[PDB]
RNA sequence: AAAAAAAAAAAA
């Protein structure tokens, strides 16, 4: 609804804001109606976070409606955490971050390696999702000021 | 001097004008008094009754009128229908 | 604009089609002003000026018979 | 006594969006947008509600309180609460005075006037004339603004510029004008049509303007008289032949041929030289 | 002080002054207006 | 130019159609005097 | 007044366009004198000494302006000011003189 | 650091609970931040919340209350005293003349640069000296009832334009209903309809085709209601004065 | 715990809870209906008034059960205290000298009034005017004094 | 209606980052099938910050995720396919869904917990998937939650159950040359160990 | 002993 609000206190009501965070031109754009609804890095860097906060909220809220079983949703978690880099647009705006996806990246490989051993075989299932939520916690910490 | 009596105690000479204030529409000093002092004196202005010379049991009595007046509460263990309890958001019959 | 102007009798309807024909009236003042416009030009400038103002004319009779 | 009536129904007062007049509805401004200009300003649609007084007056959650302003709503025919609103119901009267800051139902008023001039008014005119139009041309124009334009308030002078469809309806009280502005817009006369009334700018003609320059001169004389003593200003005036007498004798103070300047005479003081006050 | 016509001795008054709770969320209020320079101090003789 | 002899024409013709010249970001030179810098007073008495 | 509007509109942005040159001012405030706006031009020339304080050409031609329409109390009060603030300039000096 | 506020818009109570905002609102006149006091009204648990609607320059400049916005030494508005006592109003009303002139002569203006009294006196004295074939009288025809039963207008002729319609319309309100009344000060004419015919019939049996309202004298008739349209200037003058015929 | 547990961790309620259940219910309904109360013909504020006059009916009967008629354990009412079933707070300011009838705890948060009050529906009846029904822009509480 | 609250709903964007690191820092782990959070809210309903810091006695974390990653290993073998969830979960033009119609008296769905033994795990079974375990206990300080103390069984339970996560190694000596003194040295001769 | 926006696509 900030967002929403800020959109449309700047007259700009030809950009869309779905639910999941994405702002795309209701139609075709001028060069003016361009220059004017160009957003800055503040704006796109708030709205990705908040993309990435209503992915786990979604999780969250799929585990609780029944749809998906706890396991499921502990995988679901681990993989939003670990795919930062493809399920939302946020590198974009702060480039810095690179770092904490190629942190996930590195816990990922730790993790998967000591969890199929044995009858463990490959595929989704893998719900350990502490070490890259932890990083993304600290990136906020950084983020804030 | 000049605080001393007879330093306060002369006058202005000359005659007096035929024909000051710190705001445009008087003269207004910061002033250093206790809480308890505005408030008591702002309540004896603002309460309806204040002054009226009046003991605790007719001021019990006025109290027990007024709340006949008053709807009643209700019961607190019943918790719906006739009798459940409205409490302070009993309205006064007028 | 409804070509029947004596038929019509709503005060807004009436009032936008005078509104109407005063801009175009207005824009044929402003085309005849244009000195590129010849003889020829000029006289079908001038014709669509007394039209437009015919139609006003009409539209406000049409008005104070019916409100206006 | 009567208890105020509720005029309209609550399920018929909703707070929904405008007629749709674009495609996205802009929520900060919360104004459709998109679409064409063409349509822009459109028309004035006719209102939801006239007001009768002898009907719909009575007592509010007002009347308790000193001070209470009258009620917008109440004055626009649409306001459902009764007798539970915080504003007053009825009709404003004559001693229903207001400082130049606010209008009858507490709006705040402005510098300037706005361009298309409506709204709430500005207090750097005591305008008491509102201006109706759109009024259906016919030859009895002028009995059916008296008999309608007269339950609002008491009237000074209605000057019905007929053949336009124009009228400019003073009223004695400023509060009067407020609630009849605020009343009678977008109300039918006796047809179906929708009333311009709007803020009256000022008559060029200039019997009207000598007519409100001695007004506002009577205004602020009334002002004057009440802040001077009662004998100071029958000096002043002197029309009466012994307040006159009484000037040449008093204004001597022993010394002859002075006859003492208004600012020593009249003059207001603990120390001044007169019977002060 | 005396005030609008009349000159009775009104009671001299206690005001209470407090600052208003601002809501912590509020963005500036007002827009910043560029108004042109006023004159400068008037300038001194010229002593040459 | 041609804006003056239409306003010329439209006046003739009992209108009297309102003329604006008022763009946003626009300063009123006629309401009074721009920037007014009163002269300053001397030893010669000027209200006369 | 529409004619007044346009002429004014176009003085006083040649003044914020570009107020270090004398000309702009000496032609505003001499349009202002011709339609008998005295405090208007006034006002003007006194902006110009606000902007160009030590300009002898500018005090001569306001004292001169001030002159020509007959007020001579303000013209005597703009020699004063114009002596006081410029005593090593001879010109001034000799046309108050004379 | 005080506001300026006048003692009819202060509270009742001598003890004032005030609220103090640094760059609250924009001063209604200058439309400049500044420091806006508040204070809850005698109107005790409804009303509105007053305030210093304008900011202490303007009120300075003005002479006048920050809330009520009216002159602080004879209780007036501002444009009606400076209309009735031509004042000079020192300050420019236009929109950056306004921040121009505050932001130069705030400091002069506190100390009461850039007192009324005796032009109140000369508008006292100027209002002292305020300077603001006839027709045969009445016959029995004009006041007597008409055969006609749908006839109720009542003309009247010889209005000046000192008499308020008010003044008409409760002068015949104590003989009935009034239906409608239609002053037109511009053509000295006025038309009286009734809801009842006895109101009318009373009105012409005690009025008689003649009347005086605040020493203005008119002239009842009977008559069919017609509308008043454009009239020539000297036939408004011939019944303005069979108007002042009326009383011969 | 306030926390859902689904049903094969949810530990029973104390002994005595199930002759209450239905009353509980009733509370938890009406507050459920006034969360569907519209705010449309009423002042934004007043729109919360009914979530704290149930909050208060609710708290009151868990604490007349108990304090009163004693018809509840000690037990019953601590874990009604715990979970949720009643406002602990505003329990503990009814059992203080002069704020037994007291409607909600906002109204004697003196730290956040403009002058350091509490609400006026704290002040005795007698004090006030006549024909003056006052009704909180907190609560709605019409006078929640001890006297009255 | 809102149009007074709107500024202010605005303004309090410059105090969303905050909010979310609170939400997710507060979010329940996989043996928890609901929390409850304290939340400071703005009364118009612009801000919701969670108003809690996510403590946990350490060993109690470390047992509950190496139950977790023995449960996940578990299920993971024995599940027949596992189907990953759809992300995003939700599509970009439904509405957000009300927490009173959606999810507010919804049955939870058992959360990720192993099961424990009765008695070769008894000294942890009554309290070991609780939010703030052994909060009502004189096992803590109290409701803040800040100290814990345990005893000899619970830690040595609390032990058994980390041994996927705990360390093996018990001499210091294991670590010659391979330490933050020896990586800072190396470091600085730029060579590598 | 193992490194992944802008220029630049133009004022009824
Ligand atoms: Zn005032
Ligand atoms: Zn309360
Ligand atoms: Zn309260
Ligand atoms: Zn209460």
């Amino acid at each position: 609804n900030m967002l929403n609000l800020l959109i449309h206190r700047k007259n700009l009501t030809y950009l869309h804001l779905d639910y999941n965070f994405n702002l795309k031109p209701v139609k075709t754009l001028t060069t003016k109606e361009r220059k004017k609804s160009r957003f800055g890095n503040a704006f796109h860097l708030m709205r990705e976070i908040l993309r990435l906060t209503k992915l786990i909220v979604d999780a969250q809220v799929q585990y609780r409606l029944g749809n998906i079983d706890a396991f499921q949703l502990a995988d679901g978690i681990h993989y939003a955490f670990n795919h930062v880099g493809q399920l939302t647009g946020m590198y974009r705006y702060k480039y810095k971050l690179m770092h904490q996806i190629r942190s996930c990246k590195d816990l990922k490989h730790l993790i998967y390696y000591r969890f199929n051993t044995g009858p463990v075989g490959k595929g989704p299932g893998c719900g350990f999702w502490a070490p890259s939520w932890r990083v993304w916690l600290f990136f906020m910490r950084g983020i804030i000021p | 001097v000049p605080y001393t009596g007879e330093n306060l105690a002369r006058p202005s000479y000359g005659p007096a004008n035929p024909f000051k204030n710190n705001v445009l529409t008087g003269h207004a000093e910061e002033m250093y008094i206790s809480e308890a002092t505005f408030r008591a004196k702002h309540r004896a202005v603002e309460a309806v009754g204040g002054g009226v010379m009046r003991s605790n049991r007719e001021m019990k009595e006025v109290n027990k009128r007024l709340r006949e007046m008053r709807e009643d509460k209700g019961s607190a263990t019943i918790a719906d229908g006739e009798g459940a309890y409205i409490g302070p958001w009993a309205r006064y019959k007028r | 604009r409804p070509r029947v102007i004596t038929e019509v009798d709503s005060i807004p309807a009436c009032e936008k089609w005078r509104g109407q024909v005063l801009k175009e009236i207005s824009r044929k003042v402003s085309r005849i002003q244009d000195p590129a416009l010849s003889d020829y030009q000029i006289r079908d400038l001038n014709d669509e000026i007394n039209k437009l103002m015919r139609e006003k004319h009409m539209w406000e009779v049409q008005i104070r018979n019916l409100g206006g | 006594r009567r208890p105020a009536r509720p005029q309209i129904d609550p399920a018929l007062v909703k707070s929904e969006r405008p007629p749709q007049t674009g495609t996205v509805f802009n929520i900060w401004y919360n104004k459709w947008s998109g679409g064409d200009r063409e349509d822009k300003y459109l028309s004035q649609t006719h209102a939801k509600g006239r007001c009768n007084i002898a009907r719909d007056s009575g007592y509010t959650r007002a009347d308790s309180r000193p001070g209470s302003y009258f009620c917008l709503y109440f004055a626009r025919g649409i306001c459902p609460k009764g007798q539970d609103c915080d504003y007053l119901h009825r009709l404003p009267t004559i001693h229903d005075i207001f400082n130049p800051n606010v209008d009858c139902f507490g709006r705040d008023k402005f510098a300037d006037y706005r361009d298309d001039m409506g709204g709430v008014g500005s207090f750097n005119r005591q305008n008491r004339t509102i201006y109706v139009g759109r009024i259906h041309v016919t030859d009895d124009i002028e009995e059916i603004v008296a008999r309608h334009f007269a339950e609002w308030g008491q009237i000074e002078r209605i000057r019905v510029l007929n053949n336009r469809g124009v009228a400019f309806i003073t009223y004695t009280n400023e509060a009067n004008a407020q609630f009849a502005k605020e009343a009678m817009a977008h109300q039918s006369l006796d047809h179906n049509e929708i009333l311009n009334v709007r803020w009256a700018t000022a008559d060029p003609n200039p019997l009207a303007q000598k007519r409100e320059q001695r007004r506002i001169e009577e205004q602020a004389a009334e002002a004057i008289r009440r802040a001077l003593p009662a004998e100071f200003v029958a000096e002043i005036e002197g029309k009466d032949p012994e307040a006159r007498k009484r000037r040449k004798l008093e204004s001597s103070y022993g010394l002859e041929g002075y006859e003492a300047p208004d600012a020593v005479h009249f003059a207001r003081g603990p120390n001044a030289v007169n019977p002060r006050g | 002080s005396a005030q609008m016509g009349n000159n009775t001795k009104k009671q001299e008054r206690i005001i209470k002054i407090v600052e208003r709770q601002r809501d912590p969320m509020e963005p500036p209020k007002f827009k910043h207006k560029k108004i042109p320079r006023g004159p400068p101090s008037p300038p001194p003789p010229v002593m040459h | 130019l041609a804006a003056l002899q239409k306003r010329r024409e439209l006046k003739t013709a009992g209108i009297n159609i309102k003329i604006t010249t008022r763009k946003k970001g626009q300063m009123d030179y006629n309401a009074d005097i721009p920037f007014e810098k009163k002269p300053a007073p001397g030893f010669y008495d000027t209200t006369e | 007044k529409e004619y007044q509007g346009r002429k004014r509109r176009e003085f006083e942005d040649y003044i914020r366009r570009n107020r270090l040159r004398l000309q702009n001012w000496f032609q505003y405030a001499q349009w202002e004198l011709e339609q008998k706006e005295f405090a208007r031009a006034r006002s003007i020339f006194e902006r110009a000494l606000d902007v160009h304080p030590n300009n002898t050409q500018l005090w001569i031609r306001y004292i001169e302006a001030e002159l020509k329409n007959r007020n001579i109390n303000h013209a005597r009060n703009l020699l004063d000011r114009a002596v006081t603030r410029l005593p090593r300039v001879s010109k001034l000096w000799y046309k108050y003189v004379y | 650091d005080f506001p300026s506020v006048c003692e009819n818009c202060l509270p009742e109570n001598p003890y004032v609970k005030m609220l103090k905002e640094d760059y609250g609102a924009e001063c209604k006149l200058c439309t400049r931040p500044f420091t806006v006091f508040s204070w809850a009204g005698d109107g005790r648990a409804h009303g509105r919340k007053k305030r210093t609607n304008i900011c202490l320059t303007c009120a300075r400049l003005k002479n006048a209350c920050q809330c009520c916005i009216m002159d602080l030494q004879f209780g007036l508005p501002i444009v009606i005293r400076d209309k009735a006592l031509e004042l000079i109003a020192p300050g420019p009303q236009s929109e950056i003349n306004r921040e121009y002139f505050a932001q130069n002569n705030e400091r002069a203006i506190e100390e009461g640069r850039a007192k009324t009294d005796e032009k109140a006196r000369e508008l006292l004295r100027r209002l002292a000296n305020s300077k603001p074939a006839a027709l045969p009288p009445p016959g029995p025809k004009d006041w007597l009832p008409p055969a006609d039963k749908s006839i109720m207008s009542l003309f009247i002729t010889g209005i000046e334009d000192d008499l308020p319609e008010w003044k008409i319309r409760d002068f015949f309100k104590q003989y009935g209903k009034i239906k409608s009344l239609v002053v037109s000060h511009m053509t000295h004419c006025a038309f009286v309809n009734y809801e009842t015919r006895e109101g009318a019939e009373k009105a012409a049996t005690e009025l008689k085709g003649r009347a005086v309202i605040a020493g203005c004298p008119l002239r009842i008739r009977w008559s069919i209601p017609r509308p008043i349209g454009t009239m020539n200037k000297e036939e408004r003058a011939e019944m303005l004065r069979d108007g002042r015929s009326a009383f011969p | 715990m306030p926390a859902i547990r689904p049903a094969s961790k949810r530990k029973p309620p104390p002994d005595g809870f199930s002759d209450i259940e239905e009353d509980l219910l009733i509370f938890a309904n009406k507050m459920k209906d006034a969360q569907n109360t519209p705010t449309d013909n009423i002042p934004k504020h007043q729109a919360q008034w009914p979530i704290f006059q149930i909050a208060h009916q609710r708290s009151r009967y868990v604490y007349e059960l108990y304090y009163q008629k004693q018809a509840i354990s000690k037990q019953l009412y601590d874990w009604l205290l715990k979970n949720g079933y009643a406002d602990a707070m505003l329990i503990a300011k009814w059992k203080k000298q002069g704020y037994e009838k007291l409607c909600c705890l906002r109204c004697i948060q003196t730290k956040e009034t403009n002058f350091n009050s509490t609400c006026i529906c704290r002040v005795p009846r007698a004090q006030l005017k006549e024909d003056q029904d006052i009704q909180c822009v907190n609560c709605g509480c019409r006078g929640c004094a001890s006297t009255d | 209606k809102y149009t007074s609250d709107k500024r202010s709903y605005l303004g309090a964007l410059k105090f969303m980052p905050h909010a979310v690191l609170k939400l997710l820092e507060n979010m329940p782990m996989p043996w928890e099938a609901a929390r409850e959070v304290k939340v400071l809210y703005h009364v118009n309903g612009c801000l919701t910050l969670v108003n809690e810091i996510p403590r946990v006695i350490e060993p109690v974390f470390f047992a509950q995720w190496g139950s977790m990653w023995r449960t996940m290993r578990k299920e993971k073998s024995d599940r027949r396919l596992f189907k990953r969830m759809r992300f995003p979960p939700f599509d970009d033009e439904e509405p957000p869904l009300s927490w009173s119609e959606n999810i507010e008296d919804v049955e939870p769905l058992e959360p990720i917990q192993m099961e424990l033994d009765e008695d070769e795990d008894a000294a942890v079974y009554e309290w070991f998937y609780d939010h703030q375990p052994l909060i009502d206990t004189p096992h803590v300080n109290g409701p803040s939650y800040k100290r814990w103390n345990l005893t000899l069984p619970q830690m040595a339970n609390l032990y058994r159950l980390s041994e996927p996560l705990v360390s093996d190694v018990v001499d210091p000596n294991y670590f010659y040359l391979f330490e933050l003194k020896s990586f800072l040295t190396a470091k600085a001769l730029n060579v590598a160990l």
